[PDB]
């Protein structure tokens, strides 16, 4: 993790972070853990992550990996704290669109978010527009977010 | 008819400014159902504050659509516990325009206020006109010979 | 589990016969109560709500942390009109989607006493949507189960899935009390 | 008790195998789904003229009569009754009838309606009206329309055409169309009821909005037939060609009714010939003379007068009589119904107008364009 700025996995609510449009063989726990398994995908490769904190917090990065297979994203919308349909990520404005390049999504590469945008963040939404060897489903790995809570 | 004129106070188009501005945030930009609440001077409505509902439509089907009815109540009589004056008087919604279900939702709001008055607040800054568009529900009784419907009447408006 | 529900009770003409003792109506309305019930014990935080299934559907009462409310609105239900499974579905998911808790599951159950008179695509794009936004729905194929099981097959095998157990389809023949079989039912469970 | 259905089951006055159907919903209690088997057989297309089918109420239907849609329970019993034809015990037999189905209101409204029917067979008009002027009143309570409508204006329609106030069976025969579905009916249905619309609308007492009257779809059946002459004659009625309507006498004089009030129709087409003159011209030469009107109406110049008078006390027109210098000052006629031509040209008026509009608030701007906040 980036100094000053700690891994925000334990903080989130564990029991509380939902996602839709997903694959009943791996699922939203696995996508957590740093292990290989992942998190695919039924209806589509287009999938919609929804993530809530336990305290309000700051994102400053994100680790959003996926496989190399071609199954690992290529476009990520974040939305914070919405008070979500699958048509909505059709239209509507981002926190900040992400085009998830191949080094974003090893399991090196970190990617890069707003700051100034990302200071209250009690819940966020994560939405996978689309891969990157347009595939029918996609893939996850441990999608953290690097920051500090709000205190 | 039953009402001759409503004048809408500047807090409820703030307020309903201020319903769509949360509501139509990163989620969505449709339109936002609230409640208004006035008292009644002879025949002029009074429309002074109002409180966002729960709501939600199918963009395609007209007939399904929710209204967080319960919530209706609730927050009525924590408004009216602060002012007992201030009763319903009819439901706003921020879309530029009527739509085909309002009859549906007046009806709903009708249980609340016999004769309950839709004010359409538009969001978007219209350059000539007052923002607010006043209908009350009456019975078209059409010489054709078809059916009395429930129509929307126009009534005039000010601020 | 903290989970939100909607009950999708049915007051169409169907509801008025005596198949299930005393009638449909009168069977529903002891099944409501004991549904309604169990989620409440299952977790205090539990919310129900009723919603019609009539010409027009119609929203009796939203989720709230209480029972008896429930009951209270079921007692008024008669029988009018005909089933909409298409649109009641759409205006339960609509409640849920405005819970009171995001925190909470998504849950509806359905109450078909009438059949479902649209074309399989109808119900199978349905489905989706709701496997697609994580709501399940435990529907109850009592009634006329001998024209419905086919269709309601193609909504639970679409939204469960490949090993799915999120959305139950317990066919009730007729027999004593349908209430009966909902405490032997994974819906409880 | 259900011996009657077994009764019928083996040497039944229906097919034994429908009995049978309708057996196995009683024993699995389908007691809604009954009735539309039951309805599919009080209608029976075999024994409905024989009278085997009233001990069907006694020994059926009255048995599960208590959970049974009061709607539904109403209608059974119209072909029941229609079986019978005593018609002072089958009043006995509505009233407890109408006693039953009380919950439901449109029920009320349906018995209501069937001894209204059958009263109005025996002549008895003035209780009759007390019926029909307690059922409409209910009638407007109950939301929407409803599948009982369309028989109370069937029977409202029918009322009025005995009386012989052809203004209110208007009125009321508009509903009825307007209630059920053009299509479903009968052509010999469609055809009759057209044309007896029509034939009240001529006859009718301030039935002047013919141009509504000649878009009703139900007229449309009445385009190939014999009886077209009516609505060559509407046309004319229309358009105020009473020109038209004394060449097309030898058509509607054969009819009874409108032959024995000619006088009364004549005066209709004089007034609508009076409104068609004031429309036609412009604004600005609105002053028509009595000459005109006496040419045009086929009346004599000292009748012209005496015409307005009908014109514009109804209402039909609005203006001024200058008996001195024999001209009539007209300012407004009832609006009337435009084809698409006319709104094109009433168009074509607002593009002028949009533009003097838009011409002086451009003009005001620049030249106050200084104090203009």
């Amino acid at each position: 993790i980036p100094k000053g700025y700690m891994d925000l996995m334990p903080f989130i609510n564990k029991a509380g972070c939902e996602c839709l449009n997903e694959s009943d063989e791996h699922g939203f726990d696995n996508c957590l853990r740093k292990d290989t398994t992942f998190l695919e995908s039924d209806c589509d490769e287009q999938l919609l992550i929804t993530v809530a904190f336990n305290q309000p917090v700051k994102l400053y990065s994100m680790k959003f990996q996926g496989p190399d297979n071609g199954q690992g994203p290529k476009y990520v919308k974040i939305f914070i704290n919405l008070p979500m349909d699958f048509e909505e990520a059709e239209r509507s404005e981002p926190t900040q669109a992400l085009e998830l390049t191949e080094d974003d999504i090893k399991e090196d590469g970190i990617v890069p978010l707003r700051y100034v945008k990302f200071q209250n963040v009690n819940s966020v939404t994560i939405f996978v527009q689309s891969n990157q060897g347009e595939e029918e489903t996609t893939r996850i790995s441990y999608f953290t977010f690097i920051g500090t809570p709000v205190q | 008819l039953a009402v001759q004129k409503v004048v809408v106070h500047p807090l409820v188009l703030l307020s309903v400014v201020d319903h769509f501005n949360r509501i139509g945030k990163v989620g969505n930009q449709k339109r936002v159902v609230g409640v208004l609440l006035g008292s009644w001077q002879k025949k002029v409505l009074d429309v002074s504050n109002s409180f966002a509902v729960p709501f939600d439509e199918d963009d395609k089907d007209d007939s399904v659509w929710f209204l967080d009815h319960d919530y209706l109540e609730n927050m009525y009589g924590m408004f009216k516990k602060v002012n007992a004056r201030e009763r319903i008087v009819g439901w706003y919604h921020t879309g530029p325009k009527l739509h085909k279900n309002d009859i549906a939702i007046n009806e709903l709001m009708k249980r609340y206020c016999p004769n309950s008055v839709l004010v359409i607040i538009d969001v978007k800054p219209k350059d000539l006109g007052l923002p607010t568009e006043a209908y009350i529900s009456v019975e078209e009784v059409h010489d054709d010979g078809t059916p009395t419907s429930k129509t929307f009447e126009h009534v005039t408006s000010e601020i | 589990v903290l989970e939100s529900t909607m009950v999708c009770v049915d007051n169409s003409e169907y509801m008025r016969n005596g198949d299930f003792l005393p009638t449909r109506l009168q069977a529903q309305q002891d099944a409501v109560n004991i549904v309604c019930h169990s989620k409440t014990r299952s977790n205090p935080e539990n919310n129900v709500g009723l919603i019609t299934l009539a010409n027009d559907c119609e929203v009796l009462t939203t989720l709230t942390p209480d029972t008896g409310r429930i009951l209270s609105k079921l007692h008024t239900v008669q029988p009018k009109g005909k089933i909409t499974f298409c649109t009641g579905i759409r205006v339960a998911h609509l409640a849920l989607k405005h819970r009171q808790g995001k925190n909470h599951k998504m849950r509806i159950i359905a109450f078909v006493g009438s059949p479902v008179e649209d074309n399989e695509k109808d119900l199978v794009k349905l489905a989706k949507r709701l496997k697609k936004e994580k709501v399940n729905v435990d529907i109850i194929n009592f009634g006329e189960e001998e024209v419905n099981t086919e269709k309601l097959t193609a909504f639970v095998n679409t939204l469960n899935g490949k090993d799915g157990t999120g959305s139950h389809l317990v066919t009730v023949p007729p027999g004593p009390s349908l209430a009966d079989a909902l405490i032997s039912s994974p819906i409880l469970a | 008790v259900p011996g009657f259905l077994q009764q019928s089951q083996n040497s039944g006055p229906g097919q034994p195998a429908v009995w049978h159907r309708l057996e196995e919903l009683y024993t699995k209690k389908l007691w809604h789904q009954l009735t539309l088997q039951v309805l599919d057989f009080v209608q029976d297309p075999c024994f409905a003229q024989g009278d085997g089918l009233i001990k069907l109420y006694e020994n059926f239907i009255s048995e599960f009569e208590h959970r049974v849609n009061p709607l539904s329970l109403v209608e059974i019993i119209l072909h029941v009754v229609r079986q019978m034809t005593d018609p002072n015990v089958a009043l006995t037999f509505l009233e407890k009838t109408r006693e039953k189905v009380k919950s439901s209101d449109e029920a009320v409204i349906l018995c209501k309606t069937a001894i209204g029917a059958l009263k109005l067979n025996i002549g008895d008009l003035q209780v009759t009206k007390e019926t029909i002027e307690d059922v409409e009143e209910m009638l407007n309570n109950l939301p929407g329309v409803t599948s009982v409508h369309s028989r109370f204006y069937d029977l409202s329609s029918k009322y009025y055409q005995t009386i012989g106030n052809h203004a209110s069976y208007y009125k009321d025969a508009l509903r009825f169309l307007g209630c059920v579905d053009i299509k479903d009916l009968p052509v010999s249905e469609q055809q009759e009821r057209a044309f007896t619309l029509g034939l009240a609308g001529l006859l009718g007492e301030g039935v002047f909005n013919f141009g509504e009257l000649l878009m009703h779809p139900v007229l449309e059946s009445l385009r190939n037939t014999d009886r077209q002459w009516l609505i060559d004659t509407l046309y004319a009625f229309n358009s105020g060609n009473v020109e038209r309507f004394q060449t097309l006498k030898t058509a509607w004089g054969q009819q009874p009714d409108l032959a024995a009030n000619e006088a009364q129709l004549l005066r209709k087409i004089q007034l609508l010939c009076l409104m068609e003159m004031t429309f036609t011209r412009p604004a600005n030469h609105r002053q028509l003379t009595f000459e005109e009107i006496a040419k045009s109406a086929k009346i004599t110049v000292n009748e012209v007068e005496l015409l307005v008078m009908k014109a514009l006390s109804v209402g039909l027109v609005k203006g001024s009589i200058d008996e001195v210098d024999k001209r009539v000052h007209m300012t407004w006629v009832q609006p009337r119904v435009l084809d698409l031509q006319q709104i094109k040209g009433m168009k074509d008026r607002l593009e002028f107008w949009c533009t003097d509009v838009k011409s002086m608030e451009m003009l005001v701007e620049h030249q106050a364009h200084d104090i203009l906040t």
